[PDB]
């Protein structure tokens, strides 16, 4: 219980009201009867990490056209 | 045992038997002396300084105990004289 | 202004908002504007706490549905004299 | 013009269509292009708050299926003198 | 010519599958690959309009399938002079 | 003042956040603040092992909940000198 | 030799091993190796068809379980002269 | 010496655990520690084989629980020497 | 290089197509075009055999549909000196 | 232009209202036409990627109830150096 | 030599293989290629008589499966002196 | 030529076998053919790495049931400089 | 580097496979390959002992499978005066 | 000295390590390595008895697990005149 | 710092090894090491009371399966004065 | 060379076997031998990493059978300049 | 001499009687005796290694059943030089 | 393949028509491609009828002087029946001293003599006058 002048939000008074239900961190200035009080993950997506964090070529194509001397 | 120097080598082909194939070895005590006659069990070079062993255990020196040897190189002296 | 406000986004678009919003609420002054890297952007401003608290409540609600999103939004009234130099003084 | 449009795509070729777009459809001035990090990349727009307001329609719609996508389409009628430090004042 | 083909992948090896393919199918010219982030690659190429339309067909269907992938594949026949401070005019 | 603690966050707000409650808790001095790419920001701190067990422990409790999160609160009680030369200077 | 092979992988580590494997393996020349952004990183190659062939399959093999691993191998048995502009030429 | 180690982790703290437990284990050197992007960080070591085969070890069981942890350890006792042009001589 | 390749076609039309697709994929020369007789027309590139094994099946996938379609995709790496007599040095 | 356009039809009739529907279509060249044998014409058209494009569609419906009818219709949009060769380059 | 062998093919391509492999087969010497008409192409070669049974079972064997394929595959182990005015005497 | 190919056999009746499918089947020279001792005998050839491939495999399957047959078919792609010493450079 | 490494092997192919790999794996010089008789051939190689380690436990691997495969794969870390003189001693 | 130690082996990395651990064990010198066949490898040496019966104990231990084994190892104390002709001087 | 740690184990061996990893693991000087009889080896080290507790822990944990092993690992934060005359002040 | 290598045996024929054993077999400084007491003797080598494991192993297999045995065979390739009081300098 | 037998026991007793035997079986120098802790006492002779190895099998059998025991009984014909520094050179 | 065949047959005997299946490179196998424990018998377990160098235990290969039973003449009934014969019933004993080895003999002479005589009981028989034992 915080006494003294207080510097929260009130029903009389207006224009300290955007953002004061927000749940901001570090300092409470504003007390936890509005406001109130594990994050895992990296939360941005990217394209390389949305892919788990063969040979393709000339050599691919034609799979059983071409016949000729075989290489292995 | 005595220490006797290889003079030779003997060689009877109408040998026993039980002498087996064997190798023998004219042997003096000294150059001179009486020249005695052992089954080679080592392999022993002519100059040789050799141990020789005398009957009973020449027989088990010369591979059985029943071999017909009563004198047997034993061994071969590291450094004589 | 020693207090420190920090708002952390996924993109600039919620950043430049968040900027905006920060600086027409309250007296703070806008020092730096970071790209953290994988899409992370940072806007701090630095002004009296109450200035800051109230600047930081006003960029959170502009920038929470601009883009996707905000991240974090943070208020540190004193900052130890050490964290000053990990700290942007102009926004660049 | 001081009005800011903002949009913010996955990628560089939405970017281009966005910028390309908003040019087209007002009488914009592109401002900047801005690579993020994480493929975003931000394009920057100022004119008139009504040529803003046609441009970043335009885009919003003309990047929203290119390549991976719009993040965001912001108009800020009127920006902090602050917030014009982190602003491009021309496109590099 | 002045059209411009845009192809964007997820990663250097299907951009340069694609830049190869785009600069062999039609009289195109190779004018950028840019590292956007998040492992975003952009090759740019400027021909005439149909050049472009084959060259960005040829590529797309080329990198579809090397590596990560292709994210965007797109042609703007005439670009607003705005845009084209924001687009490379040689490769390096 | 040899030993290292290291806080490894997602986010700038979450490392600044840390770097105060570390500096704030013991006898430490902040060395240096390191983007390590795709959202990894690490406060470096460098003191006594007391110091410092007590400056990364306070730390990891600030910045745990704070933006994205920790990832890593690691003590090091005497570096090999090798490894001086990957860690930043104290002027950081 | 005239050829490309490329292989992309996720780190560096799985890259210098594709690129040491490469290089072992057949008559290439390493060329460049590439920070594309968000982990992926690309080692190029150029030689003989016969020999990139035979050097992208072990280097291919090399890399697959080193790190995070191969994302792409792709061989051009003729690269275009316009994609030598954003082809490395010798690695720095 | 000519053998090469890497330990590529997930952050900057799992990395300066690892070059920390290298350089301590055997008589090797830091030649670089690289930001990959992604958050990949590589310590590339450069000792004797035997020294390096006995840092590797150390490091990848020091930093396989330290924050994000160990993607790769790898040693190569001998690299080509084209594949000595992308590796670095000095940490930055 | 003394490999052969040679693609037969129904038509002149996918013979130009294959003869197309075959130089552009690889190093190889066209050596000649040969209309047979009963509208099969046969395309012969010689190079090196990675190089021809790369144009051919490059060629056959282009002609396969284009026109009439593919007769036949055939190498031999070396030619006898006999076989030598009845290919064309240069084409016309 | 060098892109080419081939319209192969069976017979001499069917390929002169071919050549003749290409070259009134659209900007193309007629450089030649080939007695490819076994009753096969081929008509080939040089022009840029667009207009050659129109020409061979024009080319394909014109002959395609004219005679026999159309074997194939082949648009390539770059010529290979080496297939110049093989194509007539003719005042015919 | 004074045996024949001949092998008939559809197409040049079975014929060149043909050849290739009659005359690696055995000692025999190709003599003709003759576009015949119709898409056939006959390859002839003059040798011992046991030469030329190795060489044309050998050339039957490699074109069976290249191309159309063989038509005939024939020996006459002594031409008659009039059969010789209409056999060719070296390759064009 | 650089690639090294190999075909070791049971008996000198297989190897020759193998030395002539090999040089007939693709360009390698026969740089050596070695009795090894115990009737394992080796044939060595020196070319390109595609033709040492095709030959390689060519040997392989033509001696492996002439005589006793083959204990292996080897190709280096390229042999360390190192090697080349204990290499043949013309057979004997 | 006065260590020495050897690798027994049942004929040449095996023994070349080893003499490559101990090479490429580390810094290991090779001194000579023996004929031994009974199919034995017996490479050695000589560098510091730990490269040879390396190189022996490399060249094992590789000869393992190849051939009829390895016979023994030693290492003499210091070597007597007098095995100098039994020993190749010919890299050179 | 005038005693001999043979060590036969089957193969010559067990004679090489039989022959070190007999010269090292005990002053007695190599006077050579024979290859008698069929991989038999014989290392003999020479000097007093008791340095040869340590050295010929270390060497049969030695040899005994490396490769194919020891075949014999024998101690003859004095040598005959005769038998000294069939016994290598020195070395090779 | 005047705190005591002191590692007791079973032989010197594993002693050296828990003296070497008490002092790499913390800013603590070894002040002694005692033979006690028995087998028994004890190390002393001096420093700062967290400097000691992670000495000793390392130390522990490194020595514990070295040799015969830990019999004791203890740390003193202040020793009595008295205490002072039994410990050693220098190594010997 | 600053690699410690310590072999700990019961009893000193044992230790004195290692000695000898780790010198003949690495180019290693017998540093000094400690009777540790309960009948516990260490020998402490010292030479470069390679050398010093080399050693150990040699004399570990030499000493596991001489006498009650080896307690101990351990390295520490990189010794701490504090743990160098309590390593003996010279064997006296 | 320079040979060096040794035997250890676990007493004086049997020790005293493996040097008097020792010493008694042939011409070798009694030139140390050790208490090495925990009741093991090492006699040491060094003589010619003929002389020796007769020494120390004499010694061994006379202190079998003697006391306690014996432990070991080693011959060591060619010492090295490092290990004669912690060999005594006259009794005490 | 048609014409002029010279590939192996059955019907024109010669030189390649032998060997099949054990000869590779033919065109036939590149198409395809698309005993005594001793050389002497037993000596215990045969008898030669000509001894010396008419030995036939062991097996010369080659072009060696011995005759299938295809080939006639020389031996054989045109050694055996020129001449008559008729072989007689008269096998009778042998009186020699290898078939007197087994005669009946009387009682074995045995000495109860006494005193140093070297009277050994055990060697052969030696025998005094009368057949005493000595």
């Amino acid at each position: 219980i915080i006494s003294g002048t207080s510097v929260d939000a009130s029903d009389l008074v207006t224009g300290n009201e955007i953002g004061e239900q927000q749940l901001i961190s570090g300092d409470a200035y504003v007390g936890a009867q509005q406001t109130g009080c594990m994050p895992t993950d990296f939360s941005i997506q990217t394209p390389a990490r949305s892919a788990q964090n063969r040979i393709t070529g000339p050599g691919m194509l034609a799979t059983g056209l071409i016949t000729g001397t075989p290489e292995f | 045992m005595k220490i006797m120097q290889v003079e030779k080598t003997l060689v009877s082909t109408n040998r026993i038997a039980d002498m087996g194939h064997k190798p023998l070895l004219v042997v003096w005590e000294k150059p001179g002396a009486p020249r005695q006659v052992a089954v080679d069990a080592i392999g022993c070079i002519p100059g040789d300084w050799v141990l020789c062993v005398g009957s009973s255990a020449a027989r088990e020196a010369a591979g059985s105990k029943s071999y017909p040897s009563d004198l047997t190189i034993i061994g071969i002296i590291d450094q004589w004289n | 202004g020693i207090a420190l406000g920090m708002i952390e986004t996924r993109g600039l678009v919620p950043a430049i908002e968040a900027a905006d919003a920060m600086t027409k609420a309250a007296e703070v002054r806008l020092v730096g504007r970071q790209f953290v890297g994988g899409g992370y952007v940072t806007v701090l401003v630095r002004g009296e706490t109450g200035a800051v608290n109230a600047a930081v409540r006003a960029g959170a609600d502009a920038c929470e549905r601009v883009g996707d999103g905000l991240v974090a939004a943070h208020i540190i009234a004193r900052v130890h004299s050490e964290v000053e130099n990990i700290l942007p003084k102009a926004p660049q």
